[PDB]
């Protein structure tokens, strides 16, 4: 049938794997699927850019973590500058480290 | 000879060297002139130290 | 005059020195607006200036100061004054260098004199590190660095005499000057050396 894009295939991985909506999801959904689950498994596949697209729909959404990702994407390495490196750590440490969320703790 | 020298930072060393091949009398295709001009003007587009503007 | 000082003299109590200084630079006030302007840029000096960053948002209003206190002829005494100068040129070495404008960055070092690149500059340069404001002997690590990274890189690109004379010369000025991480630098300034050969 050929294999589907990776954001189609994790889509419909997402079907399976969590078929009911786990109560303690943020940020919404993006066609139907919580927005934190799908930038997981694309970057658990490999495919960054499929996970950025997701970014791209919920610009909103997100808030500041637009601006943080596209720069993880860019910087080799899977590093980020420590400037910004440390805006976004210290953001988790300050409100987020223990989230309703398992996704986005992950991510 | 130009690969060393570019990793060196040596860049208008190289871009001498591709200019002289150029324009020489040795067996060389038009193209390769023209790649070797090109990679010239590159590399003496950008400063290397020690040598004036 | 007196209140614009009041509510700029609370507000640097409460650390808010961007406000405190744009109060104070409200009432034409260049002495603590340098100050606090100084405290504000060094320790952006050596950080990365990207879009919307701290660095940015800080040396544009650092500028904005310096155009309106030349054309108006404004200055702080000259300590004040000297050092804020001095972090702005500081600032452009940096950006300079983190853009890989090597040869435009050696350039602007060599003009403010701070760091000595032949040996009989040694002396005088040491003495003046003494006096000098400690915002600049704070990033002296990273200018040493930087600079040895310069001449380090245009290396590997006589000249090659020229550079390891300029070389030695940062050693020893590292060696006779107590510093931050002088142990750090000094022994990478070192290593750095010893590649050249």
């Amino acid at each position: 049938g050929g294999v589907p894009g990776t954001y189609q295939l994790v889509r419909s991985f997402l079907n399976i794997k969590l078929p009911a909506p786990l109560p303690g999801l943020q940020d919404g959904e993006v066609e139907g699927h919580p927005v934190w689950a799908l930038i997981y498994y694309c970057m658990r596949c490999g495919d960054l850019l499929a996970a950025s697209q997701v970014v791209n729909r919920a610009q909103h959404q997100l808030g500041e973590f637009k601006t943080w990702f596209q720069e993880y994407m860019n910087s080799k390495d899977r590093r980020l500058s420590p400037a910004t490196e440390n805006k976004l750590r210290l953001h988790y440490r300050r409100a987020l480290r223990n989230n309703t969320d398992p996704y986005k703790r992950a991510v | 000879l130009c690969r060393f020298y570019t990793t060196r930072s040596r860049f208008f060393e190289a871009a001498q060297v591709q200019t002289n091949l150029a324009k020489s009398d040795l067996n060389i295709s038009l193209k390769d002139r023209i790649i070797l001009l090109s990679r010239a003007k590159g590399n003496a587009s950008v400063n290397t130290i020690g040598i004036s503007r | 005059k007196p209140i614009i000082n009041k509510v700029a003299s609370v507000a640097e109590n409460k650390g808010l020195f961007e406000e405190a200084a744009k109060l104070y630079d409200l009432a034409k006030n260049a002495d603590k607006v340098l100050e606090l302007m100084n405290k504000l840029l060094s320790p952006v000096v050596p950080q990365i200036s990207a879009p919307q960053s701290n660095k940015e948002r800080l040396k544009n209003m650092a500028l904005s100061i310096a155009e309106r206190y030349r054309a108006q002829g404004i200055s702080a005494n000259k300590f004040v004054d000297s050092t804020f100068y001095l972090l702005l040129d500081l600032i452009t070495f940096f950006d300079e260098y983190h853009s890989g404008h090597i040869d435009r960055a050696f350039d602007i070092i060599e003009r403010l004199k701070l760091v000595p690149l032949n040996q009989e500059s040694v002396e005088e340069r040491v003495a003046a590190f003494r006096n000098f404001s400690d915002e600049i002997r704070h990033n002296l690590s990273e200018v040493l660095l930087a600079t040895m990274n310069i001449l380090f890189t245009q290396f590997k690109r006589d000249r090659d005499s020229q550079l390891r004379s300029q070389a030695r010369t940062l050693i020893t000025f590292a060696g006779m000057i107590p510093y931050r991480t002088s142990g750090d630098t000094n022994a990478r300034l070192v290593q750095m050396e010893v590649l050249m050969n």
